[PDB]
């Protein structure tokens, strides 16, 4: 469904759209009034369409059959429609401008105009800033739209999100397909998992979210950090982080590579460990330096502490925890003795690692504020034993 | 659980009395042998009055059985000591406490 | 092993350094209990040995220095630094003796500055408090959050300062030798810990005059000699050491400022004495000589009639020499002030050899030389050095900005002032840490002690200078913000937060203005505090605006709109806390609505008269958002006010509609009473918004509007019906057991009182027929009931008291006015 | 109470001492004039030991003032949600702004000497990177009024006075290479925040002063409250003077950049924003005219509020004039198709009626003169 909405949606990717002229050749030509075109949602791959059953929606490409998805921009709502158009080789005249021009979207076949649904009263009580978009022959005066340019970074990020969501969901699909079905003394009996594609995507995303080097000058570091925070927020708002957590859960159900092989085979068992480490590293990259993304873990802190003991990606899980605890005090306020004792047990079982000490230090003070409960718990459950 | 052993003898005739401040040096060790307190590290004798419950029972009874100039080892059960609650950070719960006490003088 | 093997065993060094970091973290920011616990693991002997040990790795050396500071000195240093910015001068002979310059023959302008940090300081700073570390003491039987707050562990401060000075001198000589084996492995590892400890000790005030002189000579002997060695300034040191030196020099410059303030206060004492004597003598002479000339006596007596502040202003108004003649004061008194002013300008350097000869010149030259010599890569060092340079170039401005934080007290208030300062230090410390049961108890205790202190009431200006209200404010809002949606914890703390602030506004109008300045800040936090019963930030705002026409007129449209938005939310949405408690689900929140309505009442109606500017705004906003009126008075599909009240009484009779009915507090909400009180408050607010009559006679169209709108909103018949509604009356029955109506769950006279106010202010009683009608239907019955209850058994009943209050407040004045 | 007012000699010593502290502070310390700005700037500009080094000049090591400017630029460029108030920044910005100006027929030679000196003082700063710091702070403020942005604007005005083409070019080059929308976004937000005459505030203040409330402690008759009406008049004038100075000298490039920013993803038309503010000011002035229309004589508070509004409008008119002079045809067309004509109509209405009304009373001749100058 399509809505007019204001707020952070303006900066978010789901607000982004791509214009696709019906012609392949010279499709990058200047848009001109009356030009039939398709409107695509980058993060979903779905095209704006008029469906008789549900009216204005976004449908899949397989159902996008031009007539439903063909739209035009007109400067005026008058029913001129005098002449059908003529294809022109080349870029053509520069008619429509960013920011200045006011355009009305019209479904070519029906001729209907894009407009708001005229929300009923009590929507103010709902506090919804969302106005459902409909195709109405009369329309409204304020139906005009301003076209606004999008950064290359945002466009790239949205397309990345679409591709990554597809790939990871296919992966989760294979995992669920052979979840409860042991391969026995035979094949896993299911479609091959995209192991190499997942690995390459994870590596590229880690490099894409890599923080700027310290040697860089202050201004450049600030610019890269701003871009990184923006990209992190876009991915989080499109739900990549939850997808990573889901993949990690389904991979965690299997304790070891042999246990994984029993269901999926040795060929995937080799890359099990690499994939889990890459996933934890990607999660750390996504949340690092972003207080909101680190605060999201206040609800499911146990998600990390329960997994700390696992040996395959102990360092990655610990880095995730470290990032969360630096960025967010909300987690520090919800810490419990169980968590403190789990971290102390991590010291006991894995060895004397200064990173755990750093994590414990972060548990105490954040942003110049100390948590006496955490301080006392650490003191009581670490110091007296003296081992 | 107060059990007193004599490391070095004292006068043997002068013993602490109620309302009489006892001045001591002490080193505190848990039964496993870990030190948790020592007045000598601070270089200041510890003074406490008997019958005011300022110190634990272990001390109250042990110093009373002790004599001026006497050095002794006091072993104290948890009940006479801080006990199940313990001393957070310093002393674990249900810990027997071993002390080396030198009773300097009475005042 | 020997800890010195950690020079080659790097992993162990790293782990132990981070262990020391953890020790500092657990004891950080006031955990004196954790500090005491640590004193067992790391003893005084260990720490002092590490301080001197030259073979430790620098990481461990710095860690141990910082651990000592954290365990022993951090809390005291922070508490003292919080107070250094404030200057409270007791009027004492010591203060009187203070002079900007030490006694000498050399001329005022030329007079060589005294050594900074060496002199008599009378400014009040509360003492440090420490508790000995002991682990054989009896365990306090008091439970957690009841046991008193523990003090920091004690360490021998005189020995520590002596050791620090000696070690610093050793470091200076070693740097002069330029050896290839620096302590810790680097000049930074050698110097920085010592300088940090020295700065901490200076701020704490441990160092004496001779120790300060030694430190000054270590810094730069030539400049600071009073009446070879190479100083740290020329020792050509790295950036971190420079930062520490900058902090030291900041301390010394602060002491110079403090000396200036104290000298000014001393001169103020002496000069005020002289002026007072002269004014007395001149008044006596005038009362002797008024007989000759009666005309000029008026202009003369203008002085003795003017406010004392204006008298002082006039007496001091002789600087420009153009208006000196009008000033009564003689030339000697004037010249004393002129001389002191010149001396102050000289001390600050304004008044007109290569070697500095002064701290200001030394600091300026040092900063410029450092920047010239190298491009500093430390932003912190850049900030500090340029701050020092600004202070040196602008001494008058720094004093001018410090003066607001200056206050003179009598010597007889020192003890109470010190107790208040200790309580304020506790409160200030409570900001950094997250609030808990312990911190809440300490906060409540500090507030109570401050309230008991007389100085709080006597010296509200000093309180504002100290910034106490802002601190309380910040604590409260910080507590609220955390998990505000789930629940508002520490309601006892918030209730104390009014009693403090919601009385502080009453102490003085200036205090009330100061709290008014933060009105918007209070209102945004006020939204969630609705459920939490007691004194609220909404009450803070009401106290800030109550009975002050100036503040009410200053009040802002945006704040009114925020209040109205909250009220509309209440009128359209139920209270989730009540729903969770199982109350029957209605669509709106009368309790919060009533809270906001009474706030708007206090805003619009002041000293018995309405403020039309705010009243018209409130009316317009309310009519724009009609949901604020309640489900009744809605218009389409809306029941009348009388019907709403009747339904509320029905609910009150019927349980499972007033509440769940399945209470230790006894303050459980009764929905019928809540609805009736909401409507009563609404009607009261509208009546108060109603124009005053003189405007009506004037014919003000806006007034006529507002009155017509109010009449349209509330029909008279409904008011009369509500007034006529019966009230449950105490009676003895079933063996003479007294049957008495519960007020919290029943219709009560103040509900009628609001209606009467509305009737009087909007509709008015101009016709005898309506007069008699109202009196026969509603008033006379209630007066008869009150008279009937005026019996031994019934006279003291809360119901009878409420009836009498209703009568005297609303009815009887009205009948008195309508007597003709 | 006025009769009872205690003589000074009857007060406690400490309260009298406090009162003396405040009075001395106001009369003597506050009135004292000490000038250290130029000395500070020179001492920070001078570089030492580079003469003996003979390589340091070619190394181009920052001198102390350059380092200070760089420090402030680093603070501005640091990524933060909001711009924290920095008293050090405000003080140093004030010092530089004071140093830049450092200030009945004047000889052509003397006039040119003042111009050349002002150019040297401005060079001291914009050679060290003050223009970029100004722009960075304006972007950082993110549309929130305050002492920080006020000081930044004053510094910009000081370095731009006389239409410094060098500073203009540096600013434009920085903006065009960085391609940041935050600068103009902050400018737009500040314009939107800029205030106009408020009749409700006028009436509230009138009643407040009529009440004649006296401070309960001691006595303060007719205590002067904060001026609600045109509180940010100085900030508004500084903003529009800054925008004017950026275009001073008929700088076509910056004039067109104000209308449109080709490189940036989004564009903001400062000319249209100025027109909108002028329209709001016109509406306020017309309302206040109607308010005083029945009243025969304007009183002093009004005469004020009129004068402040007409000063702001004068600055706005001069800024709009400078946007188009040269001429900039695009800016001319934008204004022609904008809402400027309605503002001119309202101003003409007010001018005519105020002229007729004020001619009747001679005491209002100064206000009449200012009105005529605005026309």
């Amino acid at each position: 469904l399509v809505y007019y909405e204001g707020g952070a949606v303006c900066t978010h990717a789901r607000s982004l759209w791509r214009l696709e002229p019906l012609r392949i050749s010279w499709s990058g030509s200047h848009l001109r009034w009356g030009q039939p075109l398709r409107i695509r949602h980058v993060t979903t791959g779905r095209y704006l369409a008029l469906t008789e059953d549900q009216g204005l929606v976004v449908v899949d490409a397989c159902k996008a059959h031009t007539k439903a998805t063909s739209f035009c921009f007109r400067v005026s709502k008058e029913k001129l429609d005098t002449a059908p158009k003529r294809d022109v080789e080349g870029m053509g005249p520069p008619e429509i401008k960013y920011g200045e021009s006011l355009c009305f979207v019209q479904h070519v076949a029906s001729g209907l105009w894009l407009t708001y649904a005229a929300p009923d009263p009590k929507a103010l009580r709902l506090g919804v800033l969302k106005k459902k978009a409909i195709l109405h022959q009369e329309g409204h005066m304020d139906d005009a739209l301003f076209l606004t340019r999008c950064q290359q970074e945002e466009s790239q990020a949205a397309r990345m999100i679409h591709s990554t969501a597809g790939l990871y969901n296919q992966f989760i699909k294979g995992l669920d397909s052979f979840s409860g079905k042991p391969r026995g003394s035979g094949p896993p009996a299911g479609p091959a998992l995209p192991i190499e594609a997942v690995i390459l995507s994870l590596q590229d995303l880690i490099g894409y979210f890599e923080p700027p080097s310290e040697e860089l000058q202050h201004e450049e570091k600030q610019s890269k950090l701003r871009s990184l925070r923006n990209r992190q927020s876009l991915f989080q708002e499109e739900g990549m982080l939850s997808l990573v957590l889901n993949c990690i859960d389904r991979l965690n159900v299997y304790t070891t590579a042999a246990h994984f092989a029993e269901y999926a085979g040795e060929e995937a068992a080799e890359s099990w460990k690499e994939i889990v480490n890459l996933l934890y590293e990607l999660l750390a990259s996504l949340i690092r330096g972003n207080r909101a993304n680190c605060a999201l873990f206040s609800t499911n802190l146990d998600w990390v502490v329960s997994k700390l003991d696992r040996l395959e990606a102990s360092s990655g899980i610990l880095e995730v925890l470290y990032c969360v605890l630096i960025e967010s005090p909300e987690v520090l306020n919800i810490i419990q003795e169980n968590h403190i004792k789990s971290i102390i047990s991590l010291l006991d079982k894995h060895g004397r690692n200064h990173k755990v000490l750093d994590v414990l230090c972060s548990l105490c003070v954040c942003n110049g504020v100390a948590v006496r409960s955490n301080q006392d718990l650490i003191t009581e459950n670490l110091l007296p034993g003296r081992e | 659980g107060v059990q007193v052993e004599t490391i070095s003898p004292g006068d043997g005739r002068t013993f602490p009395k109620r309302g009489q401040t006892c001045v001591v040096h002490y080193t505190g060790m848990l039964e496993d042998g870990k030190k948790f307190d020592s007045s000598r590290d601070r270089n200041k004798p510890f003074k406490f009055m008997l019958g005011k419950q300022e110190v634990i029972r272990g001390w109250e009874e042990g110093v009373a059985q002790m004599s001026v100039g006497q050095r002794a080892k006091l072993t104290i059960s948890p009940d006479y000591a801080y006990g199940a609650t313990g001393h957070p950070g310093i002393i674990p719960p249900h810990a027997t406490l071993v002390f080396d006490v030198e009773l300097l003088k009475l005042e | 092993m020997d800890i010195l093997e950690l020079s080659e065993r790097l992993d162990l060094q790293r782990f132990h350094s981070h262990t020391l970091r953890l020790y500092r973290a657990v004891c950080a920011l006031g955990n004196n209990r954790v500090a005491h616990a640590l004193c067992s693991h790391v003893d005084q002997a260990q720490l002092l040995h590490a301080l001197e040990d030259a073979h430790l790795p620098g990481p461990l050396r710095a860690g141990y220095y910082d651990l000592l500071i954290s365990i022993h000195l951090e809390s005291a240093c922070r508490s003292r630094r919080s107070m250094l910015s404030e200057y409270i001068v007791p009027l004492t002979p010591e203060t009187r003796a203070i002079t900007l310059f030490p006694p000498g023959r050399k001329g005022g302008n030329a007079r060589r500055h005294g050594l900074p940090g060496v002199g008599v300081t009378t400014s009040l700073r509360p003492p440090h408090h420490f508790s000995p570390p002991c682990f054989v003491a009896a365990l306090p039987a008091a439970g957690v959050a009841e046991a008193p707050a523990r003090l920091s562990p004690a360490i021998p401060l005189e020995a520590l300062r002596d050791k620090a000075l000696r070690m610093l001198g050793e470091a200076v000589r070693d740097g002069g030798q330029h050896a290839r084996d620096p302590v810790g492995g680097s000049v930074e590892f050698q110097f920085v810990p010592v300088l940090k400890l020295v700065s901490t000790l200076l701020v704490m005030g441990i160092f004496g005059d001779e120790d300060v002189k030694q430190i000054l000579k270590m810094i730069e002997p030539e400049v600071f000699t009073e009446e070879l060695e190479e100083g740290l300034l020329q020792m050509k040191l790295p950036e971190s050491v420079k930062l520490q030196m900058c902090n030291l020099l900041e301390y010394f410059c602060d002491q110079e400022l403090q000396h200036r303030v104290e000298s000014l206060a001393a001169f103020a004492e002496r000069y005020v004495d002289k002026l007072q004597a002269n004014q007395r003598s001149r008044y006596a002479l005038l009362m002797r000589a008024f007989t000759m000339s009666a005309a000029e006596t008026a202009r003369r007596t203008r002085e003795f009639r003017s406010p004392p502040q204006e008298q002082i202003n006039m007496l001091l108004h002789f600087k420009d020499e153009a208006d000196e003649e009008d000033c009564p004061l003689p030339e000697d008194i004037r010249q004393d002030l002129q001389d002191f002013h010149q001396d102050l300008l000289a001390h600050c350097g304004i008044q007109l050899e290569k070697k500095p000869q002064s701290l200001q010149e030394l600091v300026s030259h040092m900063v410029v030389r450092w920047a010239q010599e190298d491009y500093v890569q430390s932003p912190e060092l850049v900030r500090a050095m340029f701050s020092l340079l600004h202070r040196q170039y602008d001494g008058l401005g720094e004093l001018l900005r410090a003066l607001p934080r200056a206050y003179t007290i009598s010597p007889s208030s020192v003890e109470d002032t010190m107790s208040l300062l200790e309580c304020l230090g506790q409160i200030r410390s409570l900001l950094i840490v997250q609030m808990g049961p312990q911190e809440e108890n300490l906060m409540i205790q500090s507030i109570g002690n401050i309230m008991n202190n007389k100085v709080f009431y006597q010296h509200p200006n000093l309180m504002r200078a100290l910034g106490m209200h802002e601190t309380v404010m910040e604590v409260m809002v910080n507590v609220l913000g955390g998990g505000e949606t789930k629940e508002i914890r520490f309601p006892k703390m918030v209730t104390s937060c009014c009693r403090f602030l919601c009385y502080f506004c009453r102490i003085s109008r200036q205090n009330q203005r100061s709290m008014f300045d933060h009105l918007s800040y209070l209102l945004e936090n006020s939204g969630i505090g609705l459920g939490m019963q007691g004194s609220t930030p909404l009450d803070v705002a009401a106290a800030s605006v109550i009975d002050n026409n100036e503040l009410a007129l200053a009040l802002q449209e945006q704040d009114l709109e925020k209040v109205v938005s909250y009220l509309a939310g209440c009128g359209l949405q139920s209270c989730p806390m009540l729903l969770a408690k199982g109350y029957p689900d209605i669509g709106w929140n009368p309790c919060g609505g009533e809270r906001y309505l009474d706030f708007l009442r206090f805003a619009v109606f002041v000293n018995g008269e309405s403020v039309e500017e705010n009243a018209n705004v409130v009316v317009r906003l309310l009519i724009r958002k009609p949901e604020c009126f309640g489900p009744a008075l809605r218009g389409e599909g809306g029941s009348g006010l009388l019907a709403a009240i009747e339904e509320a009484i029905r609910i009150s009779e019927d349980p499972a509609r007033d509440g769940p009915g399945v209470p230790p507090e006894e303050n459980r909400v009764h929905l019928g009473h809540a609805i009736m009180s909401f409507y009563a408050a609404l009607i009261d607010l509208l009546g108060r918004c109603a124009p005053e009559m003189h405007l009506i006679q004037a014919g003000k169209g806006e007034a006529l509007r507002i009155r017509a709108i109010l009449r349209s909103l509330v029909p008279l018949d409904d008011l009369v019906g509500i007034i006529s509604l019966p009230l449950q009356i105490p009676t003895l029955g079933k063996d003479g057991a007294l049957v008495q109506p519960k007020m919290s769950a029943s219709f009560v006279p103040d509900h009628k009182a609001s209606m009467v106010l509305f009737l009087d202010r909007v509709y008015g009683i101009e016709n005898q027929d309506f007069l008699l009608h109202v009196l026969d239907v509603g008033f006379l019955p209630d007066m008869r009931a009150a008279a009937s209850l005026d019996t031994a058994t019934f006279s003291t009943t809360e119901m009878a008291l409420a009836l009498n209050r209703y009568l005297c407040l609303a009815v009887l004045p009205l009948i008195t006015k309508c007597a003709p | 109470a006025c009769f009872r007012m205690t003589p000074l000699y009857n007060l406690p010593t400490h309260r009298a001492c406090n009162m003396f502290l405040e009075s001395y502070k106001a009369a003597w310390i506050l009135t004292e004039d000490h000038s250290f700005e130029d000395r500070m700037i020179d001492d920070l500009s001078k570089a030492g030991e580079q003469e003996e080094e003979e390589e340091e000049v070619e190394e181009k090591k920052p001198d102390p003032l350059h380092q200070l400017v760089l420090h402030f630029s680093r603070t501005a460029l640091t990524e933060k949600s909001k711009l924290d108030e920095d008293y050090l920044y405000m003080a140093y910005a004030d010092i530089m702004a004071k140093s830049c100006h450092l200030e009945v027929e004047v000889s052509f030679e003397e006039k040119e000497m003042e111009k050349q000196r002002l150019l040297y003082q401005q060079s001291r700063l914009h050679t060290r990177g003050a223009a970029e710091m100004v722009l960075q702070m304006i972007s950082a403020c993110k549309g929130e009024t305050g002492a920080m942005v006020s000081s930044t604007l004053k510094l910009g005005i000081s370095i731009l006075n006389g239409g410094n083409a060098e500073v203009q070019q540096k600013m434009l080059d920085y903006l065009k290479d960085k391609k940041e929308v935050g600068f103009f976004q902050s400018i737009q937000a500040l314009m939107q925040t800029c205030s106009v005459l408020d009749l409700n505030a006028f009436e509230r203040q009138n009643k407040a002063e009529g009440l004649g409330m006296v401070n309960e402690d001691g006595t303060v008759i007719n205590r002067q409250n904060g001026e609600k009406v045109m509180a940010d008049d100085e900030f508004t004038q500084d903003l529009f003077r800054f925008l004017q100075l950026l275009c001073e000298g008929h700088n076509n490039d910056f004039q067109n950049y104000l209308r449109t920013q080709t490189g940036n993803t989004t564009t903001i038309n400062i000319i249209i924003c100025t027109v909108d503010y002028l329209l709001r000011l016109q509406e306020s002035i017309s309302d206040f005219y109607w308010y005083y229309s029945g009243k025969d004589v304007i009183e002093e508070q009004g005469k004020r509020n009129f004068s402040k509004a007409m000063s702001v409008a004068k600055q706005v008119f001069n800024s709009l004039t400078e946007y188009i002079q040269g001429p900039c045809t695009g800016n001319q067309q934008s204004l022609a198709h904008s809402r400027l004509w309605d503002a001119v109509v309202g101003f003409l209405h007010v001018f005519a009626h105020m002229m007729m009304k004020l001619a009747q009373d001679s005491s209002q001749i100064e206000l009449l003169k200012e009105l005529l100058d605005l026309q």
